[PDB]
């Protein structure tokens, strides 16, 4: 039950963790979080159990000293833990980004909680909390529950962040849906390719189709819910481009690419 | 499409459905499409008639393709237009281009506006089901009880001035002289007097 790690980022993985701390909102938002602590390399962290998967691999080759043991039998342990006071351990330290570099923290599977360390610099200030909920479960409730099972027949791949405009674009969007109270997708094969987007109502009628197409079957009309703001917010990965697909007329996904985390979140019909 | 119009500088539109908002607002215009161009007429309770017209050199891809007698009608609610387009035509110098499209009958009223790489597109369904046609209120030039023009920035203070006061009844007088010493006014009566 020895599960310890430290925590040290200078040029790349800083903004990676920010989008820990984003995944770590919508988990919040969401009602269970778990984690699949496994090895040293591939990590999931899909927390997810609406009808949402937010399967994401975590990239732990540069962290230090980061072991996993528990008495799972096998290589697959269950840890489930609460995210709120992930934020609130995150938060704290985002707010020392001004100075202290050898602080960092270091949190230990204890047989009650989790305690965090800090050594923060005003003349030191040393910092302890314990994470109040570790409440893990069966291996086979693990293996019982597993995602991916999908099939790609249709990709729309997209630009990466290069261009602002685009998702600040569909942020617009997102805002004019919210000040507006479905989010129908479409996309066609006609060559580069064409985004369009559709909202409707008994008196409403609005479709976007985003001018100036450098985005890499047809026809295929989608009829979903509005949980795609939490993916218009995971686009941002200032690191790297995103990619999506859209298929089947009933399953949309949102693959972000940020040592290669990929990350996809799910969406049902 | 039967009728197209483009425009670049959405700043007059604005401005000109600006002025159509306190009354007309709440629905029921019938716009009108010939050759001389684009007009939009409110008639409320049968007591004031408006006519805004836009000519043809305003817009700039103006085609209006028809084999008819040349005089189609079209109702949509103002309301939605105002609440769609308030949020697009922001900031200043957006140079966002408006596209107008109507399939002649049946088909709703379609705007297009893109606006720095993002488009959108908007369809109003129209309403022509109890269009009683003709209408107007209309006068003969040959029995003109007077006629007189004036400045627009003198008659808005005027207007201005006078709608803060009250006045629920207005009077318009008209008066000449020999000595040029013409006589216009626009009094009222209310509780102040």
């Amino acid at each position: 039950m020895k599960l310890k790690l430290i925590v040290n980022g200078c040029e790349a993985p800083d903004d990676y963790k920010l989008l820990r701390t984003t995944i770590n909102t919508v988990a919040s938002l969401r009602k269970t979080a778990i984690l699949r602590f496994n090895s040293e390399r591939l990590t999931i962290i899909s927390t997810p159990k609406d009808t949402g998967q937010l399967w994401c691999t975590i990239p732990h080759d540069v962290f230090r000293l980061y072991t996993v043991i528990s008495a799972r039998e096998l290589n697959t342990i269950t840890m489930e833990c609460n995210c709120d006071s992930l934020l609130s351990v995150f938060k704290r330290y985002d707010r020392v980004m001004n100075q202290g570099s050898s602080s960092n923290m270091t949190i230990k599977l204890q047989s009650c909680a989790l305690g965090i360390t800090f050594e923060e610099i005003v003349k030191v200030i040393m910092h302890s909390f314990k994470v109040p909920v570790k409440l893990l479960f069966r291996a086979q409730d693990t293996r019982i529950q597993e995602p991916m099972i999908n099939y790609i027949q249709l990709m729309m791949y997209k630009l990466p962040p290069i261009s602002g405009e685009f998702g600040s674009a569909f942020h617009g969007f997102i805002r004019r849906v919210e000040r507006y109270s479905h989010i129908h997708l479409m996309g066609v094969k006609k060559k580069d390719v064409e985004l369009k987007i559709i909202v409707n109502e008994l008196d409403w009628h609005l479709e976007i189709c985003w001018n100036g197409p450098l985005d890499s079957s047809t026809h295929e009309v989608i009829i979903r819910c509005k949980d795609w703001k939490v993916c218009s917010k995971l686009y941002a990965a200032f690191e790297e481009v995103v990619l999506a697909i859209s298929h089947d007329e009933s399953c949309v996904f949102h693959c972000s690419l940020d040592e290669r985390g990929q990350i996809i979140y799910y969406i049902a019909r | 499409n039967k009728f197209s119009a483009s425009t670049v500088h959405l700043e007059h539109i604005t401005t000109a459905l600006s002025c159509l908002t306190p009354f007309g607002s709440k629905d029921d215009v019938l716009i009108f499409i010939d050759a001389d161009g684009l007009s939009f007429v409110r008639e409320n309770n049968h007591v004031i008639k408006i006519q805004l017209l836009l000519s043809r050199e305003l817009f700039m891809s103006y085609s209006y393709r028809n084999e008819t007698e040349d005089h189609m009608k079209l109702c949509v609610k103002i309301n939605h237009i105002l609440d769609s387009v308030s949020v697009m035509n922001r900031n200043s110098d957006d140079i966002v281009e408006c596209t107008l499209s109507y399939d002649g009958h049946g088909s709703p009223f379609v705007l297009i506006f893109e606006d720095s790489f993002i488009s959108e597109r908007v369809e109003y369904s129209t309403y022509l089901i109890k269009d009683f046609d003709t209408n107007g209120l209309e006068l003969d030039r040959e029995r003109i009880s007077f006629e007189a023009i004036i400045k627009g920035e003198a008659l808005h203070s005027a207007l201005k001035d006078l709608k803060e006061i009250g006045c629920k009844e207005c009077y318009v007088y008209a008066k000449t002289e020999a000595n040029d010493e013409n006589v216009f006014a626009l009094i009222s009566k209310s509780q102040l007097g």
